[PDB]
């Protein structure tokens, strides 16, 4: 989440 | 001129002028729009409002907060909440004064790029310079040797540095911060009744943890007291008069920052971490990494902190070693110290990237 | 020119000029026609009559309303009371004038539809706008927040706004107003004696209505008061000049605002339902709203209804809430001097709808 | 013995014995009161109804839900309507058969003790169970992994299950279900012309949202085919006869699953929901939800609510990812029916909480 | 009967019969056990999976290592381990054959007789043997000269061997492999935007390294040709259908290799080690060490590292020398097949430790 | 003036003034360079360091010797050794003083050359002088006959002297010394399961090498009581605090000097060198050196080692022969002491080399 | 609504 | 580390 893959 | 300081977190933003004890500006990173349609056509109302004002006029916002683990996800809101704090709040003109920015170790690349092209290009300031937050807190606190543990609202790291050498080999980070906290504490006052599910009401939530919110030494001791009394309840009162009461939820929330099991993550525990870090380190510095935890961010304000991270800490190092932690009263505000300390240093002077510089180098300049 | 601005309540027409301090024109809103046989050729009879001389003559007619809980029922009436409005009390030319309407909320749409096609096809006015009731009235107030609670002749409604944003969500409406508070007057006034069953009759009894009733602070020691005690009764005079006596029947009609149990609904009295309107709200704005409960509208005009919503408010809000109701001496007039306030505005003059959009786009443009 | 299951949702109550195919019991959990006079003596009054009887009987009577978004809230009422399902409908001595009763994730802890303490002090039970429906539906649609969307008359939940493993942390709920469609749907019936307030026309609506309300597959398009011709209006005949025509609101008030904006609320839609719940796992997990969207409960009845899903849930994940939605024809009694299949199940028969172990613990043991 | 020849490296398991060509069992070396909540009763839930079932099953368990740098950590875990090869993989009774395994280089004493007494006691196994993997590599290159660089998951050694002699004093070992290659990509990607934390996101990046990864012939020039175009951009497609793009990421990782600094490791590179080992041998034997350098284990398997090797040794090496790499295409299981040949070879069969000599003379035998 | 004794070992710098009876400096011949990069500005970021103060920081420093087996290999860093001595250490200004410096026999001529240009063209001195550092030993033991056994961190070497007459054939020189054996410890160390690799975890190898280590009369039976009991076993703490324990290690180690082979060495022990060397002169002068066998360095200082000496060698040299093994208590510095008593005779006040002489001749009057 | 707090 | 005293 707010990252560009995970998270 | 005097140099900016502007230590941009992400739940706060603390700016202010280089050789000041304090920052001038201290308001929540949150843009809000208007929700419901206005009816009154006398009122100068607009379709965004920032920081304070946001925080007054929540009832009737989305608010959202542009930045994320550290990470800026919005930059139409990051821009209007750099300009607010320049203008609004300082009342200042970028162009005549440096500007320090700040960010946490591990960051995307691209961050920093367009963090740079929007200071140079859209407020024009003549020179800036980005730190880690992490370095910034020892010049907070005058020495030069120690394990930074800073925690504030999105991420969680640690940095090691002895004599003034840093060791990136061993620097750690969590996604694992005070936003979280606030999350798990919505999630677990449902159990006594109350819901919390608006942005809004967020903040209250956010209110609560920061107000009756502590650290356990022992974590089953306490669990155990919680049931046998009411000891430890505590009451607050809502912004509508509402009265409730909380009590195990009052140290189950930060535990989680020691059992990130709580909320999901497998991740190791804070004071794992930081231990972890120090092993990763050379045999002859360790000596003095453990005698030298500094604490810095907001969310490492909890009340028995200190204590259980010594205790945590004690019980991994082995023994015959000094497990001393420091945390200092100004621990909130001591990234931004540091960086008004580092920014009027004169042998920095030589350190800003200037605009001369970086129109003609690229954006890549400031990866140096 | 000037704009009109003239809201057809279900009771009263009260028509003036936008700027005026208080309307020019204020008539009831009744049709009058003949019910006998016409006996004598030169009295010039006229086939029907409006307003102020519908009441004067109400021996030998019968009186109709055309507008019933804020819906227009008959518009032949309603088309005749306009222009009446427009050609006798106010003397104006609506083709150079821009007339402001106003409607209550949760109206069906074909109403304003049919009441705007009206107004341009017919009468030629060279714009006109449409407006709810509760945000005029708040206007009126000077302020721009707060829970309106208008009570007319036909509807009672609740609108919160904070901040000039309307919460459409939390409107509530309640079809139970003065008409059904003098029916069941003329209903319990039998229990003495008296006897008015004509709609001539009707109109005596909603004058009594007027002059006698009250809202009682405590209904119980109300009613145990006038069982044991003639101090609470008072006297009216018919137009025949006989005399009639009214005991506790002067506050047990105002009551049924509060128990509409009364005549047969379920519906929660208007403190109840004000309640549950701020409760629809978000939990941060429900201080301001407890603070600015407004009154408008005739029914809000009997003694002593101010202090019974305030002591039922309290009651059913939580501690700690400052409860404040405003009840101007003008509520009668809240609305008309709201609309005119908001018609003068020159903010407002790009929110006329004028007779070249509403061709283009037709009737469906007023719920834009 | 054999094993009653009850499903002690928001609107029905379904009841039964365990390993049959479907429930034996299904009646609304409505409590009705009457609220007139009675003024004949010889005729059986009576001074409550419960289930059908109040239904049929709406007329003269008051109808409560017990239960308000999956919280009980009025425990009289509760043991009443347990009274009748126990007696009544099932005809049963409930200590001698063990209950499995559900209820929603995230409810309050209250919730389960008081319904532990009534069901084995009161109705005096051997044994008891409490479960999650978004796990029965699975073990009613026969699969062990899967996210499900279970929407009942009260709460709205996600929870994504993988091998048998429930996700906690990523566990979702609405306060947004069939009763909030119902109302929203009275709302906006107004603006037609139809005028619903009595708590028994509240059940008309809800049946003519069950007879003619659909999703739309592209809101924007079905709102402008509608405005463009009248092939989308219905009529439906009211119990007295009335005929009533409904145009565009058929589809509008499901919508308002997927824009919940629409009833003031700020939460996302169903689709927004189901997918931020599907990222909140691990992401080698990710691929297998998306292929086992499972939907339960009365409100994703909806004509056109798979398609819609799957078209939203296809907009919002990648391309490449197989979205498939699993809609039984029998999805209102999916919880019901998991509950029977689990209650029946050898493996099952150690988790039951007899009363040894209630009288011994408390109603603690129920948390465990 | 014939034996079996078990390579338990840090990374993969490799196991097999004495004689066959290539290893018939080939699982990764992980042992995961679930981290969430089991809601489901029954349907197989085991406690703990081992192998290609905790790959598969990676989204709900965390995943543990039992070898670590070659040295055996967790000897639970290596216990589990041993029984799923030698019972699930080859379905064999331990008791029957003879079994040959593998170790690393200066290795702890204590390992080996753990090892050792595992194997006798918990397995019953008649005889085994212990045999010093890059030994192993040159009987399956078919060469008794040669100095072997074996770079596994966990240790990277050398071992020079001059007609059969092995020489001690200059066998070099290096605790970085595969593994921390792994962890540095793991850091890396995150610079680009990527976070990898969880222990089953670490088997992603594994597989993205043994895809994409590869090793640069000039690494300052390779740098340049990356920073000034994409050419060198690869995507690869994760689980949940995300795609990420890495670029000179691609041959960074494996650069680690060569530039232990970039992971704070103060020794030299492989090819460095290789030639100071070379040096510790004789003069008179070098020349035929430098032309048979022979290449083995998984890490070895990057392309362009033979280029690169020779590139480098024959840099530091005098000219003169013919320099030669050798690099089967099978370098992967070259130690299985090397333990293939050797247990088979007849001269070998008095090598083996009965237990009749273990029981009879104490772990220590197998230092002999 | 007084003249300047610098007794340049390979591990340790010794230096004072002639006639004062023990060395004024005494620090490790080490030069370190930070191998991290600098994070703080305002620290004192040195660029290399050298002696004491490489010790202290070791932890992020590089530590090269400058010196290895005798042979200065880097001469930029033996300069900045020489320059600390003379201006941080004794703090004098060398060109006010002669220096007399120190070499091992057999050493290559270009050593001597450059240290002589280095001392004559940069420091300037006035004068200086090289001598044998065996001659030195004898010197300060105070004997004009005998033969010397001198090993210190590089070298070890015999040299007999009868009656102040040299006998350079039978010189002899191994190169192996204290720094071989810290080595082979560091090796076998990892048996027990401790790993050092890094530069700086070589000097803790080296402490616990001169704090545990000892010579066995009987290596054999050492070795057999060492397995059969624990009395031998010691205890040594880390600087992180974590403690090791060694075993038969500490005998082990010191083996290596009297069978070279431990380390792949062909050469002989000690024992059998100092033999062969008494061999190699005359007849005559056999008896002599037998009972003046002088020892000195550092590596000498086991306990342990005269005791071996004398049984190896009684076992050697033939019966009726009374072999002694001189070996004062200060013999770290015995090869210091002698070069001050030598510097300060008169007689020797002509064998110094000046600076015109060095300047007429050219480097090679320092082979005189 | 028919919560303990909020709603 | 995964040794008994260093790494
Ligand atoms: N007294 C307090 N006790 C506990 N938590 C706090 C306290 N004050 C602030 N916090 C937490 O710290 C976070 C902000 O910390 P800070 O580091 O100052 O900002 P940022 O995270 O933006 O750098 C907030 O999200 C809040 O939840
Ligand atoms: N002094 C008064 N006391 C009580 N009720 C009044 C009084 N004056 C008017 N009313 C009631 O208010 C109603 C008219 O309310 P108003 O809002 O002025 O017009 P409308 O309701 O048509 O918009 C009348 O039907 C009458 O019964
Ligand atoms: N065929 C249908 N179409 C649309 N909505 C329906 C249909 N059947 C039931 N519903 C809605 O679903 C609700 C009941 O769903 P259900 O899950 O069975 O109840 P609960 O879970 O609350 O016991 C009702 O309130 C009704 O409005
Ligand atoms: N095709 C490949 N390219 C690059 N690296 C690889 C490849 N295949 C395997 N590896 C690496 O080699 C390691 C395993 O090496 P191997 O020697 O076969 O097993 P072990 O280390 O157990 O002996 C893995 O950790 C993996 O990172
Ligand atoms: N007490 C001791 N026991 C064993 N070895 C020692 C002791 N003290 C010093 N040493 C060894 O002696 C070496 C240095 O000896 P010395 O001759 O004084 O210096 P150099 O070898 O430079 O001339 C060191 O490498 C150290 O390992
Ligand atoms: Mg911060
Ligand atoms: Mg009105
Ligand atoms: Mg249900
Ligand atoms: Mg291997
Ligand atoms: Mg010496």
């Amino acid at each position: 989440p707010a990252w560009l893959a995970t998270c | 001129t005097t140099a900016l300081v502007c230590d941009n977190g992400s739940g706060l933003v603390k700016a202010g002028f280089a050789g000041d004890d304090a920052p001038r500006a201290v308001f929540p990173s949150i843009v809000g729009r208007p929700r419901h349609q206005g009816v009154m056509v006398g009122m100068g109302q607009k379709d965004s409002y920032v920081g304070d004002e946001a925080q007054s006029k929540r009832g009737i916002l989305t608010l959202k907060y542009p930045i994320e683990h550290g990470i800026i996800t919005n930059w139409d809101d990051m821009e209007k909440i750099w300009h607010h704090t320049f203008y609004n709040e300082l009342r200042v003109a970028p162009e005549e004064h440096p500007t320090l920015l700040t960010e946490a170790p591990l960051n995307p690349k691209a961050n920093r790029e367009k963090m740079t092209q929007i200071m140079f290009e859209t407020f024009n300031v003549p020179a800036m310079y980005v730190a880690i937050q992490a370095v910034l807190s020892l010049y907070a606190s005058g020495r030069t040797t120690g394990i930074v543990l800073d925690s504030g609202d999105g991420v969680t790291h640690n940095v090691p540095i002895y004599e003034g050498y840093a060791l990136p080999h061993a620097i750690m980070r969590l996604d694992l911060a005070g936003r979280d906290l606030t999350d798990y504490l919505m999630k677990i006052l449902t159990e006594r009744g109350y819901s919390f599910v608006t942005t809004a009401e967020r903040e209250i939530v956010r209110d609560i943890k920061e107000k009756l919110c502590y650290v356990a030494l022992d974590f089953e001791n306490e669990m155990a007291t919680a049931a046998s009394s009411s000891s430890l309840e505590k009451s607050y009162e809502l912004p509508d008069g509402q009265v409730i009461t909380i009590g195990n939820e009052r140290f189950r929330c930060p535990e989680t920052l020691f059992q990130p099991s709580f909320i999901g993550m497998e991740s190791a525990g804070i004071h794992e971490t930081t231990y972890n870090s120090i092993m990763k380190c050379d045999i002859d510095i360790r000596k003095d990494l453990y005698a030298n935890n500094v604490m810095s961010g907001g969310t490492t304000m909890y009340p028995g902190i200190a204590d259980r991270m010594q205790k945590e800490i004690t019980a991994l190092a082995p023994s015959t070693m000094k497990i001393k932690i420091i945390a200092p009263p100004e621990r909130k505000y001591s990234v931004w110290i540091g960086g008004s300390i580092l920014a009027s240093l004169s042998t920095f002077q030589q350190m800003w990237i200037t605009k001369q510089e970086y129109d003609e180098a690229g954006p890549s300049i400031v990866h140096r």
